[PDB]
RNA sequence: AGUGGUGGCCACUAUUAUUGGGCCUAAAGCGGCCGUAGCCGGGCCCGUAAGUCCCUGGCGAAAUCCCACGGCUCAACCGUGGG
RNA sequence: GUGGGGUAACGGCCCACCAAGCCGAAGAUCGGUACGGGCCGUGAGAGCGGGAGCCCGGAGAUGGACACUGAGACACGGGUCCA
């Protein structure tokens, strides 16, 4: 259970005891930690209200876009730099805003692979 | 605590717009979602059983509605929890009896009988303008219905404008705009069940709606929310309005 | 140290008339004091009242007719609307419509009776009976 | 200069933040207030204070009550202590941040 | 001097002073801290069911002279033991050893010892569920 | 919510003056309990409270309520048709008491005594507009007194019930 | 003696509602069958299509209210009207 | 067809004192002075209009409470209407 | 605060870094006490006291902890574990 509930402290540091339990709607979910692979692996998850969320766990291809606007489906070699956190880049973990090394060169990812299920980036 | 939606309503907590004996019984029929809002409409069963008195018991009202004798704006409705809102026309052709639901000065709904010639016109206020793919404009009315028009004629419509709506076969008839001098009937507020003419349009910023100043037939000036003002005629009301 | 000219003035008037003098001089003269002095004289409580240009703060001269029983300034400026006015008449006056009260409404200092028909609230300032 | 519909001249220079009502993404809706800046130590954050009176039934006198509010301070205005500031409701920014500064009426020197 | 503060912006002190001095009251202190409801052997109960242990009498306060009969009751509810005055003429004979009895406060000043007899707090009403007043009148019979 | 008593007890059970002032009326009007007299006293007091409240009120609702109050007081037969708001303060308990059903039916000469009239009423023998009431405490309006007759189904609607001639002779006597 | 005030026709049900008053000064309350045979005479109704629910006599009142229904066909009661007032009237065993 | 005992709450009480209490001798001014916050502050003019006041739009559910009428004998109770 | 994650959804809710902020004498923190309200009792009222009985909102299935299925649950007459 991952609880996205109330902070258990007041702004003034005051301790708060929970007057009620955790409702089902307020729990979270596992981070994707999407890795680079030779194939594309995805999970379709039933969500709140019966909707569906697609989650990319293994990635092998990306949509590199040029400044003009054309997109190209080109592969992913490795990850260059992850400004969000330095451990991800070592582990070939891809997240929004990360810099990825591909055949074209350097690309910045402008996607949410943990929610979108796809990898889209802009050439740099 | 509660875990999902509910199907019950105590008679005590019923909306104040209803003419119902609150302490007669414990329970009342829950209105199902429909065209109008909760504050604006009533279950049809209370119309049949109480306002018309045709059926003493709810069971026989349900039976008659199942027979489909009653026409709701030209459409049979056998459900016994349907919400009937403002300016809906209830027609029973077997009696030939046709009524329009209108707010009382007290703010409760009452049936104004009307002739047959008025039974196929419904005025609908244009609640919102949107447009869908294929560049097809859509208008959402105050009563929760939707109509489609093309992009070219879009300038002939605006939000809050009234449209005389031939409900028997879904034909637009006329468009009454929202301009100074138009004859206006109030739907809510302290000035409910009033009829006058528009004088001034008070635009308000910071999320606050517009206030329209309405002068009565005798010249009394009052103010009312723009949403509450329903245009009913260019200079004189096009419908029989108490 | 001095804090409020008006209450001092009203106490001066009352104390001076308990012994029953004729001419009373109030030292700290201000405009509001004059606007006050208008009101009851308009009801004939006092005789002539006038202002003397001293040179520091002015003096107020009043002749006493021996009409007032008690004249005091209610300090804490209670704001009162119209329809509840009676709730204060029971607090400062000895009988039904006996005496008056002074209110500083939007239109100036003036008697309470004249405010009922003018339909104005305001803050109570003083009273006399 | 993109309109917010509040009677005030925008700040002169524009900012690249995604949180400036004039030059960002977030929008203005809800209540508005006027207050005074008393603390601005943390990054792009302000603690405005507003003074008012409260009436009590039993004693019919007044009781001063204070309200401290945490509004976001975008760089285009750069609020400081001693300044009178207009504040507006916004979308939830952070745990405590739910407001934004939209105008500076008088600088500290005034 | 003048009773203070009388200011229009003095609500805080005018309230604080009154709240503070309301503690100088004794009855309010007795209620809000509920120490009547912590010292009580009867735990706020106008009645209680007890067992008698031994009959004792006490000397009336001077100048009142006589012998006031009563018993000692341990309380089945919690276990505290208190004196229990017995009213009626020759009623001590009616109340026996080891009796289920019903006892209730004696209604003196502030609930204190009534009248001319000191110390006591309670009087007996029912003995073995039978009202003692009638048994003083002899209308009923103890089981 | 719990339904409250409609009548007010005296503030002291043992004041001599009030006790005797009660007793004189009890013997005169012969009510079962002081509860009845207290109820009628409260009934008066309601009118008094409404009057003194309204007399100091300025407004449209005040005037409207004032007219309604005057109208229903007159309808009861308490006041003259030209009464005003000032005379209600001079009303007395006996003004209510004379309007009691038992009192009125006796003043029509329909009984030789208060208690006899009460017996006839409680035994369902007196009709108003052709309707039977078994409550001597009832207060009559000014538009119904003429309908106070003997109940048709009663044996005393028959003009030769043996008590009837004695009743009518007492009326004569 | 029985005298009518209300005679109202419900054509959605095709049924007649009769609100009537019985004068019974000094005699016991009339029964269902007596008034049933009484109204049908001067109203000229089919007895089997005609049903009565209630006859309320007030306290200390010689005039009692009563309500009856008058249908047209033998299936209308079996469909719409509840099953009690056939049994209370003997129309169903 | 109630009536008594007892326990809890309000009034009695201006024995909690805003309305509305005292502090020389009855409990009650600290030995004295200085001083921060707070509170209370001189007269006149100009501006502002936050408080303050009048008018007006939206809003505080139902239930309870006040009154007229009507229904159940009346009442309580229920509805219609005004607050 | 920067940049990210998960959420139906914004939010330190969560993560990596960056910085020292946040609250408190007008009462923080800690402890006692306690479901909030429409309302109810008393009182001439200012007011004091109470919140069980009817309606709305909040929360809980012996104490605790957890999933699945469902639009809607951590689910009184569905499920799993410790005592």
């Amino acid at each position: 259970a991952i609880w996205q509930g109330r902070s258990l402290k007041k702004p003034s540091g005051g301790r708060i005891v929970l007057a009620r339990k955790k409702r089902k709607r307020e729990l979270g979910r596992e981070p994707s930690n999407t890795r680079v692979a030779e194939q594309d692996k995805r999970k379709i998850i039933r969500t709140y209200g019966g909707n569906r969320k697609v989650r990319l766990t293994a990635a092998a291809y990306a949509n590199v876009f040029d400044k003009s606007g054309k997109g190209r489906k080109v592969r992913i070699i490795r990850v260059i730099e992850n400004p969000a956190n330095r451990q991800f880049a070592r582990r070939n973990i891809i997240t929004k805003g990360a810099i990825i090394e591909t055949e074209i060169g350097k690309a910045k990812v402008t996607s949410r692979p943990g929610q979108d299920g796809v990898v889209n980036a802009i050439l740099l | 605590a509660r875990k999902g939606p509910k199907r019950h309503l105590k008679r005590l907590a019923a909306p104040t717009s209803w003419y119902i004996e609150r302490k007669a019984y414990k329970w009342a029929v829950r209105p199902r979602p429909g065209p109008h809002n909760m504050r604006t409409s009533i279950p049809l069963l209370y119309i049949v059983r109480d306002y018309l008195g045709y059926a003493k018991t709810a069971r026989e009202a349900r039976k008659i509605l199942n027979e489909g004798k009653f026409l709701v704006d030209g459409r049979v409705r056998k459900d016994y929890k349907f919400p009937v809102g403002i300016m809906d026309v209830v027609s029973i052709p077997e009696t030939g009896e046709h009524y329009r639901v209108l707010p009382n000065r007290i703010g409760k709904l009452i049936l104004h009988p009307i002739s047959e010639d008025e039974a196929f016109i419904k005025p609908l206020r244009i609640r919102n303008k949107r447009m869908i793919k294929g560049a097809r404009v859509q208008l959402n009315f105050h009563d929760g219905t939707n109509h489609i028009v093309s992009i070219a004629e879009k300038d002939n419509y605006f939000t809050s404008y009234t449209v005389l709506m031939k409900v028997p076969e879904r034909e637009i008839l006329e468009v009454l705009p929202f301009e100074k001098g138009a004859y206006v009937f109030v739907t809510q507020g302290k000035n409910v069940a009033r009829k006058g003419r528009i004088v001034e349009i008070k635009r308000f910023p910071m999320g606050w709606p517009d206030v329209v100043t309405i002068e009565d037939e005798e010249g009394e000036l009052f103010d009312t929310l723009k949403e509450y003002a329903f245009v009913v005629g260019t200079d004189k009301p096009k419908i029989s309005l108490p | 140290t001095l804090l409020d000219p008006l209450a001092n003035a009203l106490s001066h008037i009352t104390n001076s008339e308990r012994v029953g003098k004729r001419e009373v001089y109030i030292k700290p003269a201000s405009k509001l004091i004059g606007e006050v002095l208008r009101v009851m004289q308009k009801y004939g409580y006092i005789g002539e009242f006038e202002f003397i240009d001293d040179g520091r703060a002015g003096v107020y001269r009043v002749q006493l007719l021996g009409r007032i029983n008690k004249a005091g300034a209610i300090k804490p400026r209670f704001p009162v609307k119209v329809s509840e006015f009676e709730k204060w008449e029971k607090r400062f006056l000895p009988a039904f419509e006996f005496g008056i009260l002074i209110v500083s409404t939007s239109q100036g200092v003036m008697s309470h009776k004249e405010a009922i028909e003018k339909g104005i609230g305001g803050r109570l300032i003083a009273y006399v009976y | 200069m993109r309109d917010i519909g509040l009677r005030v001249q925008p700040p002169a220079e524009k900012c690249d933040d995604p949180k400036c009502p004039w030059h960002g993404n977030l929008k203005i809706h809800g209540r508005v207030f006027e207050g005074i800046v008393v603390s601005d130590k943390p990054r792009k954050t302000v603690t405005v204070e507003r003074q008012y009176y409260f009436y009590l039934n039993k004693y019919e006198r007044y009781e001063l009550r204070r309200s401290k509010i945490h509004a976001h301070n975008p760089p285009c205005i750069n609020a400081k202590v001693g300044d009178k500031v207009l504040i507006a409701e916004t979308r939830p920014l952070s745990k405590t941040k739910h407001f934004v500064v939209v105008a500076v009426l008088e600088r500290a020197e005034e | 001097g003048k009773k203070a503060p009388n200011g229009e912006f003095a609500g805080r002190k005018l309230k604080l002073k009154r709240k503070k001095f309301r503690w100088s009251d004794i009855r309010y202190k007795r209620r809000v801290l509920r120490l009547k409801e912590k010292s009580d052997p009867l735990e706020g109960a106008p009645q209680a069911r007890g067992i008698v242990l031994e009959k004792i009498a006490v000397e009336a306060k001077q100048p009142n002279s006589g012998m006031r009969k009563a018993v000692r009751v341990q309380l089945i509810k919690n276990g505290k033991v208190v004196t229990a005055f017995c009213p009626g003429d020759g009623a001590i004979k009616f109340i026996d050893e080891h009796d289920e009895v019903i006892i209730e406060g004696i209604g003196g000043p502030k609930g204190g010892s009534m009248g001319d007899i000191p110390g006591i707090r309670y009087k007996v009403v029912k003995v073995n569920r039978v009202s003692l007043k009638e048994l003083v009148k002899g209308r009923k019979e103890k089981p | 919510k719990r339904q409250r008593k409609k009548y007010e007890t005296p503030p002291h059970p043992w004041i001599k003056e009030r006790l005797d002032r009660e007793r004189v009326l009890m013997d005169k009007y012969e009510l079962k309990n002081k509860k009845e007299l207290w109820k009628h006293e409260t009934q008066l007091k309601n009118f008094r409270r409404r009057a003194r409240r309204l007399l100091a009120a300025r407004g449209k609702q005040a005037e409207i309520e004032r007219e309604q109050l005057l109208a229903r007081l007159k309808r009861l037969g308490l006041l003259p048709e030209d009464a005003v708001l000032d005379d209600v303060l001079s009303l007395t308990i006996e003004d209510i008491l004379e309007r009691r059903l038992q009192t009125i039916v006796y003043k029509k000469g329909l009984a030789r005594t208060m208690r006899q009239a009460r017996q006839l009423i409680v035994h369902g023998h007196i009709e108003v507009n052709g309707q039977i009431i078994r409550s001597p405490s009832y207060l009559v309006l000014k538009e119904e007194e003429d309908t106070i007759t003997y109940a048709r189904t009663s044996p005393f609607a028959n003009p030769q019930h043996p008590e009837r001639m004695m009743i009518e002779k007492a009326k004569q006597g | 003696e029985i005298r009518i005030k209300e005679i109202k026709e419900n054509k959605l049900i095709g049924r007649k509602e009769i609100y009537f008053e019985i004068y019974h000064p000094g005699e016991p309350t009339p029964s269902r069958k007596d008034v049933k045979g009484k109204l049908v005479a001067m109203l000229d109704l089919n007895p089997e299509t005609t049903v009565i629910q209630y006859i309320r006599s007030y306290f200390g009142s010689y005039i009692s209210k009563g309500y009856a229904k008058a249908y047209d066909s033998k299936e209308r009661m079996l469909y719409i009207e509840p099953e009690y007032i056939l049994i209370r009237d003997g129309l169903i065993e």
